[PDB]
């Protein structure tokens, strides 16, 4: 049994701007403008993501301090082949497919350049909103060896991307554990907010100035006696129910108490004599 | 006589410890290790030898009138004040890499083609195509020849597609492949050293080994037997080499070897000789009686050792 | 005989060490005449 | 079905009065401040459970012990009239 | 029944465990604690803290729905309170 | 300071209606609550709340994945609900 649901707003924009940054980075790196198509953000268990992962492919570990845990990135063999031949200027119209064969030293080095470029791009994109350092840990071949999540059923978030350069195409993914963003679960849901300048706080203070003009309905309580509905049914008008001594009156609005008070007889009216505001701090 | 290495080694001791360390930094670690072993194993200079190495170094110094400093820093500093440090460091790195990549190109041309091909077999076909283009056309062909048909065809197809002529990354590619050679070593892995041991072993023992490896892998056994092939038939070794053996080996030993040889072997070893020599050899073979096979095998082994020595000298090919 | 050979060895060593000091001083005052002769040394070694 | 439910504990609540009041007023309020309520002195207090209207009653001091004496059971029509305010 | 239309508060629980405060003291904010009831047993269903019946949750219509199975059964209620 | 065992309590959701809606529903009738799939669960002691935390199952035995002590801020709102 493992269930999680949520809706996200900010990381979509974050992925879009990071994708634009990565596109321009690859353009300047390979002297050719690429195109990146960000897929819909995927929320799935770790085992489902591993099953959907096309083996063989290279997986890389990038830690995210100070949050405990390591991030994961993947790149397709088609993408690495196309990138490396473009680095050599090859047209790519006579491609080759390698399966099971581990990446050579040179191929791993080219993967290292893609890894560092992507790390820098995501670092700047993420720090544009929240400063969270990204540091590569260890590349991996098989997903089972990555074993990032505690359980295969652990639900993780993955961001797919479709990257092409002219006729040449490709797809790579960025998948993250949900526990990685569990402390920031409320922040990622919230859409990005601009300003935050000094006039933004007094703007909040302006809202407060509006807030003082508010309407509040208090509730006064005397007795909260536990009884039985059988007794209620046998209760008849004229019946009397004893009540303990109400040494004080609790005042609450929609439930939340604010103060304690003492009842009193004032100008022929049921009046209360407040003692002090309830401060939970 | 003193070898060129020993003279250089003695000069390396004489030039001083700091200069020797600087030369070690300027030179290859294999050279550093060789010099260290030489100065540890035994000194290379005697009083006549020290005189000779010092005198020849002096004649080198007379001719090498440097009137100049190495200035790996001083030359740059004079350049930096006039134009600025920046517009020199990158261009200098590019020039050095061009010297370095050409050095690697020449090294790959010199080193064995199939070894280069297998070192690059795992690498990218674009890498293979660009390195083939950069290499000498004899060397490029030699790396291409070994490759399987599909990889080779893709390589020639991508030769045309290579229009990017990329430039710093190519040098770094050469650097990456360069760092893998010092770990490769090998030598022990190759079959021919193992095959030579099989020849060295006792007849029945390598016959049993041949049967066992035929059970293990018929193709491997056939390859090792093809490596075995040494004057077991006329076509592989050729009549000229058959003539060469008979004029270089004792007639009595040749006849004793031919006692246990096949009649086609006798025919091939008698065609080259003239009528008189062939008649003498045939009469001697007919007259000589049976001999214990140990001596025949020993003389055959000596004859095959002579054949191997001739092949090593490289007068003619065998196979 | 043996004493004469020993004295010859001693004076040869003295001459060798002073002339080696001559190499030391010329190499100190001019490194260019050193690198090219090192190149010649390695050429002789590999040849 | 009915017999099953009868022996079940339930809670009840009673309210004194209601006044419009804003956070300015409550912040201005201090220790010992007196606040009245729309409930007239001597008016029977409304009786509810879990915020649901039940009846009305008044407190009577019987044997120097406080006790609320109910007076009526709210009809559906009068409950609708009360909520339609 | 003139008070039929009265909303009520229900309570559904998993299981109990006799747990001394020394245990919670070493229990961190991210610790794991077990219970007494075995997995798969229907959860007990109560209202306003009063025992009613038992049921089990099922993933139906994308919402946790509990399937009522037993009745108050006052004899069984007495047996349960007699523990 | 001195130690003593104490009764805990975990609550799976709360709703508001009359029992007759479920009293009419005989045994085997499935009924949902405000409790959905994914949200954490709270822990009560003697009926007094402590902390928020999910519950998992291990070795065919339930295990609470407690998260943090409930502060009065959210305590008040859950009391109001």
């Amino acid at each position: 049994r493992r269930v999680v649901r949520e809706r996200l707003q900010a990381l979509e924009i974050i992925n879009e701007r990071f994708a634009r940054q990565f596109r321009m980075g690859l353009f300047n790196l390979l002297r050719r403008s690429p195109d990146i198509t960000v897929g819909a953000i995927r929320i799935q268990p770790y085992h489902e993501f591993a099953r959907n992962l096309p083996v063989p492919t290279n997986l890389n570990l990038i830690h995210l301090k100070p949050l405990r845990g390591t991030g994961l990135v993947v790149f397709s063999p088609s993408l690495v082949f196309i990138a490396v031949d473009n680095l050599f200027g090859g047209d790519g119209r006579f491609p080759t497919k390698v399966e099971g064969r581990e990446f050579t030293h040179t191929e791993q080095r080219v993967i290292n350049r893609m890894l560092k470029l992507a790390l820098e791009g995501y670092s700047d994109a993420w720090k544009a909103i929240n400063p969270l350092e990204v540091e590569y840990v260890r590349s991996e071949m098989q997903v089972k060896f990555t074993n990032i999540t505690t359980s295969p059923n652990d639900i993780v978030v993955n961001t797919p991307f479709h990257v092409e350069i002219g006729n040449l195409t490709g797809e790579f993914n960025i998948c993250l554990p949900f526990s990685m963003i569990e402390p920031l679960r409320e922040l990622l849901v919230n859409p990005p907010l601009e300003n935050s300048r000094h006039e933004d706080q007094n703007w909040r203070d302006n809202l407060v100035r509006q807030v003082q003009h508010s309407e509040l309905e208090l509730v006064a309580n005397f007795a909260d006696i536990p009884l039985r509905l059988s007794q209620i049914l046998k209760l008849k008008p004229g019946d009397v129910l004893p009540i303990e001594k109400p040494d004080r009156i609790i005042a609450h609005v929609d439930g939340v108490p604010v103060l304690t008070s003492q009842y009193g007889t004032v100008n022929g009216q049921y009046a209360l004599r407040v003692e002090h505001l309830i401060n939970p701090i | 006589n003193l070898s060129g290495t020993d003279k250089s080694v003695i000069l390396l001791m004489t030039i001083g410890e700091d200069r020797a360390a600087e030369v070690f930094k300027h030179l290859s670690t294999r050279e550093v290790q060789a010099l260290s072993t030489a100065m540890a194993n035994v000194r290379q200079i005697s009083n006549k030898q020290l005189t000779d190495v010092l005198s020849e170094f002096e004649q080198e110094a007379e001719q090498f009138a440097a009137l100049n400093i190495n200035a790996n820093e001083y030359l740059r500093s004079v350049l930096v004040k006039a134009l600025g440090e920046e517009r020199a460091s990158s261009l200098l790195e590019d020039i050095l890499e061009t010297r370095d990549t050409t050095s690697g190109i020449e090294t790959l041309n010199f080193m064995e083609p199939q070894s280069a091909a297998d070192l690059i077999r795992d690498e990218h076909p674009q890498i293979i195509a660009t390195i083939l283009v950069h290499l000498k056309r004899s060397q490029a062909a030699d790396i291409l020849a070994l490759f399987d048909e599909r990889l080779r065809h893709d390589v020639m197809l991508r030769i045309a597609t290579f229009g990017g002529v990329q430039l710093a990354e190519l040098t770094e590619v050469l650097n990456g492949l360069l760092d893998g050679q010092n770990l490769k070593r090998s030598k022990m892995g190759g079959v021919r050293t193992a095959a030579e041991i099989i020849n060295l072993m006792k007849t029945q023992q390598e016959e049993a080994v041949i049967t066992a490896v035929r059970e293990f892998d018929g193709e491997l056994a056939q390859k090792i037997i093809d490596e075995m092939f040494l004057f077991e038939n006329l076509v592989d070794v050729d009549d000229r080499s058959i003539q060469r053996l008979l004029q270089e080996v004792d007639s009595e030993s040749l006849l004793i070897a031919l006692k246990g040889a096949e009649p086609p072997l006798r025919e091939k070893f008698l065609r080259n000789m003239s009528q008189r020599a062939a008649d003498i050899l045939r009469d001697d073979l007919a007259n000589r009686g049976p001999v214990r096979l140990s001596q025949v095998e020993n003389e055959q082994k000596a004859i095959l050792l002579i054949v191997r020595r001739l092949a090593e000298t490289g007068e003619m090919v065998i196979g | 005989k043996d004493e004469q050979l020993q004295q010859r060895r001693a004076n040869q060593r003295l001459g060798a060490e002073v002339m080696s000091q001559r190499i030391r001083e010329m190499s100190d005052n001019d490194p260019r005449v050193v690198a090219l002769v090192i190149r010649q040394w390695m050429s002789n070694d590999h040849e | 079905d009915i017999d099953l439910i009868m022996d079940i504990p339930v809670k009840l609540t009673v309210e004194l009065g209601r006044t419009r009041m804003t956070i300015k007023e409550l912040l201005r309020l201090t220790q010992g401040s007196v606040v009245a309520l729309d409930g007239l002195a001597g008016e029977p207090l409304d009786i509810l459970i879990n915020g649901y209207l039940i009846a009305q009653g008044e407190v009577v001091v019987v044997a120097d012990k406080y006790g609320v004496r109910i007076t009526d059971i709210i009809t559906p029509s009068e409950r609708m009239r009360r909520l339609s305010r």
